[PDB]
């Protein structure tokens, strides 16, 4: 068999798989036969071929960096990636010609005990930390760090460029000694994309919020956002759409929620929704401090009850109709609003009806005659005016009298009341489809 | 034709083919190349020297030097060895995994502390009749080695609750645990098994002290697969419902011996298990209307074994046959209103089906296909 | 699909695609290296062990894959040869890493070394009794516990 | 019918050839078969249907005797039971404790003192 003429032509073949040359089948088979013929022979030289094999990449990386290490960006990053899947790829057939170098001295050269053995695409991979850290770990990092630096206006980022080194990272990850591989990904790419895009951010929110108003603003942080979804997918290795979404809202919107409420409040004066929408939709991605804009909208929707109520004027105290028209005006369009903006919120809704039992109990008229009782006076005044002789209606309006019955708070001086004009009315026999006052004590009995 | 010329993986490969008898009393003998090849590392670290009463002595230390890195024991049914013979095992074998000791009486604690004071991975530690063993052991067992992936500790009356709860506040990487009928073993040692071990996929607890109060804390285990919970003090019904609906993943079924469980419960399983294979039901008080669900309510299904029921009659083993869209073993088992001639025939017409019963013991009498030499 | 081999000899064979991917050496050839097919050679391998080894594999192509004495009908038949043929089998199934092969002559050489005493099998195997009598005695005392 | 079948694996317990089940009591080891013990008593068959194994283990408790399981193994295979004066407080507690429904303690207790 020998141990030395073989390698004089292996080493013809291993640099020829490099360099890629378009081999026959003729001469794999001889490598192989090569391999095979050292490895079976009577003690197979010990360890002799696994050392030459590593000298030899050893050997092959230094004098590639040699012409590479002194390149700029977007030079250095079509340097790594397109010498790269030169040599993953090349690095793949020295992964089955010495298929018996794999076997059987690997496989008992560990697992006996010994660390250092690894198998020849492992060790190629291993020693590609001979070329990475040295520049490259930092030299193409900050290239691919300015090539996504075109988000302000630059097309064109050259996906491939990234997404081959990306896969290059996390392709490298611990194989030595052991047995997700994402130990160099996160240390050398990922730790200094974020620190990066925080930069990024924290001087176009401070730049973009000095001269357009908080509206364009909100409609900006929503597009960067998305944005910053489809930039991920592309050089993904996933394991980052949870952590960079979670640090681009903090400095997006967690730091400038304090102009946030007084604009909530102007448009809250105003008649705008959509923005309304945008504005809670923002907020809701960031816990702790979605319920600070929930006391504003609890106050404004009481002032605007006592607001028509002032404006109702001096009839409102013999008008029942009225009365309870205005607040269920009230009701309706801020009722509408939780709906469509705030998503139909359990705690919206609660800031609603929070402040709807306190403008009909204690607002005005109740105040002009001197009692809080004044309200349910009205509201039996008001279904025995539209429930006596004078059918769909009569069924929405009811509902109508059931919505505002709820905020009442006490319903002593209701029943009273009720039963006092009932009386009267059934005795005379002023009513009419007898059926809806059957429907009305339905309704009272389904409620307290 | 020269067999010393063929590479040594050939010949290694060769000699695996041999058991322990033939490679150290005939190829041993031939020459010193087949010697030196049968005295190899891989030949050991699997040492297997169970059933081996009157020849282990005072030797595995002569076994341990000249062979380290042993990942496998196997001890079981061993007479000989006095106690320092395992604590001086582990003390040149650190690399233990499947430590196995069945029914070896004349161990304690001690063995148990040196292999835990000694191997800190360890994967596998299945101790069976071995009446001695402690809590106190067991405590450095569960605060020295946290690799221990499978557990057996069946019929050891002296385990508690206390050395369970330090076992369970570690190995968090436990997947199967199987525990005998030894008494101080109660609930709080269940309670405590689902909140500190999440990748559970094995339980038994065979004639334990358990109650429902902690059975039912078992639905928290997302990865169950198998169950064994045979002749426990109460079970309840209910927590049967919220066991098998909840755990979506349970292919084993033991509830064995439980009294109380009723035809209900194996009608709501039928209708809800869908990873369900091996239901085990014997002397339960269900009543031929049991198996008519398991046959038409449930798709997955291969064994059923009802027996030593007292109300168990014909017309529903025969309906479960014809209403299963899968079944393979139909188990009787004493089932004393079954009628012999009923099957013989439904037998031969459902051949893909086996049933076991007192009269099938033709079964056992055909294994003689291959001696005979009796009458 | 169509691949041609030849023997170290000289002989040129034609095997269908799938027959020679049953050796683990061809598939990954194949797979991880990528026109005009010519034969492709295989010196440790001469003529009758390739054809043995031809209609071994062409035999065992519907094998599912998922110490044994199963060793069916068919493979005891297509071994019933001498031990030199057996033996080029051997080598030919590790050179070209044939799993399945590799594992029925192994089992078959076992079974001839199984139930022998080692007189007998140094007659089958040809080998010189090489051990003295005190370190033949040492041998049998230090395994007297099996 | 279900003799000269029985015969034959009480011909192959007694040669100790063809046993799949060993019983430990108090030490001493008993070569059973599987059909014979799981169709004598429930306790048996629970353990017995779990595995599925050539080689099976099963160990009784303490308070089982060898005075009182060397019968109702006999009984096992013959179906006869051998009855002395001496002999019957350790059988009927073995009985008792393993569920064998063939005897129970009313036919048991009778007159055997």
């Amino acid at each position: 068999i020998g141990l030395d003429q073989i390698w004089d032509d292996l080493r013809a073949g291993i640099q020829q798989v490099y360099t890629r040359q378009s081999m026959a089948k003729s001469r794999y088979m001889e490598l192989y036969t090569h391999v095979y013929n050292y490895c079976t022979s009577v003690q197979f030289v010990g360890l002799e071929l696994y050392k030459r094999l590593k000298e030899f990449l050893k050997n092959y990386l230094t004098n590639l960096l040699k012409d590479g290490e002194d390149l700029m960006d977007e030079s250095v990053l079509k340097f790594y990636t397109q010498q790269w899947e030169d040599y993953r790829f090349s690095s793949k057939v020295l992964n089955g010609i010495c298929a018996y170098l794999n076997r059987h001295w690997v496989r008992r050269e560990c697992d006996e005990g010994r660390k250092g053995i690894y198998e020849i695409y492992s060790l190629a991979l291993v020693t590609w930390r001979d070329c990475l850290f040295r520049p490259l770990n930092k030299q193409v990092t900050n290239a691919v760090l300015k090539l996504i630096e075109k988000e302000r206006n630059g097309e064109t980022i050259n996906t491939r460029l990234i997404s081959g080194v990306v896969q290059s990272y996390v392709e490298l990850g611990l194989n030595e000694d052991d047995a997700p591989t994402l130990t160099v990904y996160k240390e050398s790419f990922e730790s200094q994309f974020l620190a990066d895009t925080e930069r990024f951010y924290t001087r176009e929110s401070t730049e973009f919020l000095q001269q357009n108003p908080v509206t364009e603003y909100m409609k900006k942080a929503e597009a960067r956002l998305l944005e910053e979804q489809r930039r991920v997918q592309v050089y993904l290795h996933e394991s980052t759409q949870d952590e960079l979404a979670r640090k681009c809202e903090q400095v997006l919107i967690e730091k400038h929620l304090e102009i946030f409420h007084t604009e909530f409040q102007n448009l809250l004066d105003a008649d705008k929704n959509e923005d309304l929408g945008r504005m809670y939709n923002l907020v809701s991605r960031i816990q702790d401090g979605l319920g600070e804009l929930k006391k504003l909208l609890e106050t404004h929707i009481h002032n605007q009850g006592l607001a028509a109520i002032e404006k109702c004027g001096e009839a409102a105290l013999n008008d029942p109709k009225m009365y309870v028209q205005t607040v269920l005006d009230v009701h309706k369009k801020y009722n509408a609003l939780v709906m469509s903006a705030f998503n139909n919120d359990a705690g919206f809704v609660a800031a609603l009806d929070k402040a709807c039992g306190r403008f009909i109990n204690n607002n005005a008229v109740t105040k002009m005659a001197q009692s809080s009782s004044k309200s349910p006076e009205l509201l039996a005044r008001y279904c025995d005016s539209l429930l006596k002789k004078s059918e769909a209606e009569l069924e929405d309006t009811l509902n109508q009298v059931m919505v505002v019955f709820k905020y009442i708070e006490d319903k002593d001086v209701f029943q009273k009341f009720y039963a006092k004009m009932l009386a009267k009315r059934l005795v005379h026999q002023n009513s009419a489809s007898d059926d809806a006052e059957a429907s009305m004590i339905s309704k009272l009995k389904q409620a307290c | 034709p020269d067999i010393n010329q063929l590479p040594p993986s050939i010949l290694l490969k060769i000699f695996s083919n041999l058991s322990l008898d033939e490679r150290c009393l005939s190829a041993s003998l031939v020459c010193k190349y087949w010697r030196d090849l049968c005295l190899d590392f891989q030949f050991w670290k699997q040492l297997d020297l169970s059933s081996r009463q009157q020849v282990t002595d005072e030797l595995l230390e002569k076994i341990a030097s000249r062979s380290q890195n042993i990942i496998e024991i196997n001890i079981s049914d061993c007479r000989s060895m006095s106690d320092n013979g395992v604590c001086v095992l582990a003390f040149k074998c650190p690399g233990l995994l499947r430590y196995t000791a069945y029914r070896c009486k004349q161990l304690s604690d001690t063995s148990i502390i040196a292999v835990a004071s000694h191997c800190p991975l360890l994967q596998k530690v299945h101790v069976g009749n071995q009446d001695k063993l402690t809590d106190e052991g067991l405590k450095q067992l569960g605060s020295k080695c946290r690799e221990l992936k499978d557990i057996h500790f069946g019929q050891c009356y002296k385990i508690s609750d206390e050395g369970m709860i330090v076992i369970a506040k570690g190995c968090l990487k436990l997947q199967r645990i199987y525990m005998q009928e030894n008494k101080l073993v109660t609930d709080q040692s269940v309670k405590a098994f689902a909140e500190h071990c999440p990748e559970l996929q094995y339980v038994g607890f065979m004639g334990c002290s358990v109650t429902s109060k902690g059975v039912i804390h078992l639905t928290k285990l997302r990865n169950l697969s198998s169950l064994d919970l045979r002749h426990i003090t109460e079970l309840d019904n209910e927590t049967v419902m919220e066991i098998v609906k909840r755990c979506k993943n349970l292919s084993s079924l033991n509830l064995c011996l439980n009294w109380i469980i009723n035809d209900r419960c194996v009608e709501v399983i039928a209708k809800e298990g869908q990873n369900l294979k091996e239901l085990y039901l014997v002397s339960c008080k269900i009543t031929d209307y049991a198996l008519i669900a398991i046959g038409r309510y449930s798709m997955t299904i291969e064994t059923v074994d009802v027996g030593w029921c007292k109300e168990i009659t014909d017309q529903g083993a025969t309906l479960i046959a014809q209403s299963s869209k899968s079944l393979r073993y139909l188990g009787l088992m004493r089932c004393d209103k079954v009628n012999e001639v009923t099957v013989e025939q439904l037998v031969q017409q459902y051949p893909h089906i086996t049933f076991s019963t007192v009269l099938q013991d033709c079964k056992r009498t055909l294994e003689r296909a291959y001696q005979m030499g009796w009458t | 699909p169509s691949i041609k081999l030849q023997s170290s000899d000289g002989e040129i064979f034609e095997v269908d695609v799938e027959i020679a991917k049953q050796s683990v050496t061809i598939k990954t050839m194949l797979e991880d290296l990528g026109g005009d097919d010519d034969p492709v050679p295989l010196p440790n391998v001469n003529a009758a062990i390739l054809k043995k080894v031809i209609q071994w594999c062409t035999h065992h192509k519907d094998d599912p894959p998922p110490r044994t004495d199963d060793i069916p009908v068919w493979d005891q038949e297509f071994l019933k040869v001498d031990q030199g043929t057996l033996f080029e089998l051997i080598l030919a199934a590790n050179y070209l890493d044939i799993k399945g092969l590799l594992d029925v002559t192994c089992k078959t050489v076992a079974n001839m070394i199984k139930g022998k005493t080692p007189e007998e099998i140094r007659k089958t195997f040809n080998i010189k009794n090489d051990f003295t009598e005190e370190e033949e005695a040492q041998v049998r005392k230090e395994n007297q516990w099996c | 019918h279900s003799t000269n079948v029985l015969l034959s694996l009480n011909d192959q317990r007694k040669k100790d050839v063809l046993c799949d089940v060993t019983i430990f009591v108090e030490g001493q080891r008993f070569r059973a078969h599987r059909s014979v013990l799981a169709a004598c008593s429930s306790y048996f068959h629970s353990r017995i249907v779990g595995q599925a194994d050539g080689e099976l283990n099963i160990t009784l408790p303490e308070e089982v005797t060898v005075k009182g399981f060397e019968p109702l193994i006999q009984f096992a295979y013959t179906a006869k039971l051998i009855l002395s004066k001496e002999n019957v407080d350790e059988v009927c507690k073995c009985v008792e404790f393993l569920s064998v429904h063939n005897i129970e303690e009313s036919c048991f207790q009778f007159l055997k003192f």
